[PDB]
């Protein structure tokens, strides 16, 4: 199949700024390259057909360019309504394939997360399982590192993370990390620590509790 | 796409008010295709008049530019209804098909001449 | 005026079968190709079938060949995707769409198909509260962990909808057990941890369960 590779994964821009989105095909596809916009929970919306032809009714700020392997969607000056995911799609040959998308997200000033650790409840520890939760509240940009340390031992393979959509009012992200152990494994250890690395801080912040207290 | 479509006749002359019918011919087995009718602008822009089937994204269809598939499936009438003197110009058709790859091919161009109607002889 | 509307998505067991349908209006249905395109979480859009105007030609990618069949009923302005031998990897939003010379210029709304052997179960709701209620900080976080439910979704509110500011309800994660887990948190003035009560309200319609959990 033809593989389409979009770059960058995320563009972080302010309203009024120019957005340049790249789509590279694994083989030459002449002008058979189309562009779409997609917002959460919605179908994609067609913007550009045949690399450079603008669909009737699309704003003039959108324009497509390229031929062969290298294609570009340009948004000359971003409106708020333009923060969305953009996909390219080829119809050169079968199967018709899509790129992985570029997300155009809102720039705002750097905001360090507020960080909170929550021990497992006594109710849950009756059930035979311990969930330890680490909350990173209202940060920007999206890039973060959360590490769990239990009596200094770096944990791997026993946590899951979940991130909110960019907040409609303050443009930040929030993130949960959940560390899950059996009650038996949880009771072997004393100090539970969440270590968060983010651009808004000079160094990592460590939030911890002692299981005994 | 094995061959480009054909567009005939090369020169079509009609009297203003009458209809002018070209034929776009495109051999097909009813595998997906789009057939476009174009007129050249005075600045060499290919301007779309009509499509088979209709472009659902275009803002609407001028009623005077009609495309009719004939029974053999290969021949399409492309008709200017109630032709005007300022319909005189250069016309063509183009096809898009997808298998085994995508290709976009245009016909040779043809000329339409729409003449001035002669008055009753005084 | 041109519309496509999907029906049919839901839960299917691995190895099982599901049929989706798409109803068209506002254009000459038999004149156009019809398609299905799927979107799996974390995955690129994937075209999975096309049928020609007259139904004589069908196309599929190798990933669904022999399992999926696209068909249409031109008199009913509808097309269908019969999906056999479904696997975990087929879980996705399935969009009906209609291409025109290579690109998709009409789309449906998407219908979710979820492939799982899990049985319905209401969540366990646990409080998220700090080790110590005393804090040197102006702000405190509280929450509820909504664990081990199936299928999606749950609804979470706080104080019966009176508390909306500072609330973050996270997207669910699917655990290795095949059950979902999510947290809902809120940030509040530390001064209030004495006074005001904070209750998460967690509803799960598939199990007909409702939980209120006071957090301290
Ligand atoms: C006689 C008159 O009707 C005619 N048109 C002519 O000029 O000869
Ligand atoms: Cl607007
Ligand atoms: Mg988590
Ligand atoms: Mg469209």
């Amino acid at each position: 199949e033809i593989v389409l590779t979009q770059s960058p994964a995320t563009l972080s821009l302010s309203p009024g700024e120019r957005a340049t989105l790249s789509c590279r095909a694994s083989q030459s596809i002449s002008n058979f390259l189309h562009w779409y916009q997609q917002k959460p929970g919605q179908a994609p919306r067609l913007l550009i057909k045949y690399a450079s032809q603008s669909i009737s009714g699309i704003p003039a700020r959108f324009s497509g360019s390229g031929s062969g392997t290298d294609f570009t969607l340009t948004i000359s000056s971003l409106e708020p309504e333009d923060f969305a995911v953009y996909f390219c799609q080829q119809s050169n040959s079968w199967p018709h394939t899509f790129g992985q998308g570029t997300k155009v997200e809102i720039k705002r000033t750097v905001a360090a997360p507020s960080v909170f650790i929550f021990p497992p409840s006594d109710e849950q520890l009756k059930s035979g399982t311990a969930s330890v939760v680490c909350l990173l509240n209202n940060f920007y940009p999206r890039e973060a590192k959360v590490q769990w340390k239990v009596d200094n031992a770096l944990q791997s393979g026993n946590s899951q993370e979940s991130v909110t959509e960019q907040d409609s009012k303050d443009s930040t992200y929030s993130l949960s990390s959940t560390l899950t152990l059996s009650k038996a494994d949880y009771e072997k250890h004393k100090v539970y620590a969440c270590e968060v690395t983010h651009q808004g801080l000079s160094s990592p912040v460590t939030k911890s509790f002692n299981r005994g207290e | 796409m094995w061959n480009p479509p054909t567009f005939s006749p090369a020169l079509l002359v009609v009297t203003e008010g009458d209809n002018a019918t070209f034929t776009c011919s495109f051999s097909n087995t009813s595998e997906s295709f789009v057939l476009n009718w174009y007129r050249m602008s005075p600045s060499n822009q290919t301007d779309k008049l009509a499509a088979f089937p209709e472009d659902r994204s275009q803002p609407g269809q001028d009623s005077r530019f009609r495309v009719t598939q004939l029974p053999n499936g290969r021949d399409f009438h492309m008709s200017v209804v109630r032709a005007r003197r300022n319909d005189s110009g250069t016309y063509l058709c183009g096809a898009i098909s997808l298998a085994p790859k995508a290709q976009i091919k245009e016909s040779l161009r043809a000329e339409l001449r729409v003449t001035e109607r002669r008055a009753e002889v005084p | 005026e041109v519309k496509l509307v999907e029906s049919g998505g839901g839960l299917v067991q691995p190895g099982g079968s599901l049929r989706l349908s798409c109803a068209a209006s506002g254009f000459a249905f038999s004149s156009y190709d019809m398609s299905w395109v799927r979107q799996a979480p974390g995955k690129r859009l994937e075209w999975v079938a096309t049928i020609s105007g007259g139904g004589r030609y069908t196309y599929y990618p190798d990933t669904v060949k022999g399992r999926f069949t696209i068909s249409r009923d031109n008199a009913k302005n509808s097309h269908y995707l019969q999906m056999n031998s479904l696997r975990a990897e087929d879980t996705a939003v399935y969009f009906c769409a209609s291409p025109y010379g290579g690109y998709f210029d009409v789309w449906g709304q998407g219908t979710l198909v979820t492939v799982s052997s899990a049985s319905t179960k209401g969540p366990s709701v646990f409080p998220l509260a700090p080790c110590s209620r005393s804090t040197s900080e102006s702000t405190a976080a509280l929450g509820c962990l909504v664990k081990d439910y199936f299928p999606e979704p749950v609804t979470v509110s706080w104080n019966s909808g009176a508390l909306t500011s500072g609330v973050h309800t996270f997207p669910a994660v699917l655990q290795s057990s095949g059950l979902y887990s999510l947290s809902s948190v809120v940030t509040v003035p530390s001064s209030s941890l004495g006074t005001k009560t904070y209750t998460c309200n967690v509803d799960h319609k598939p199990s007909n369960t409702k939980v209120d959990k006071r957090v301290e």
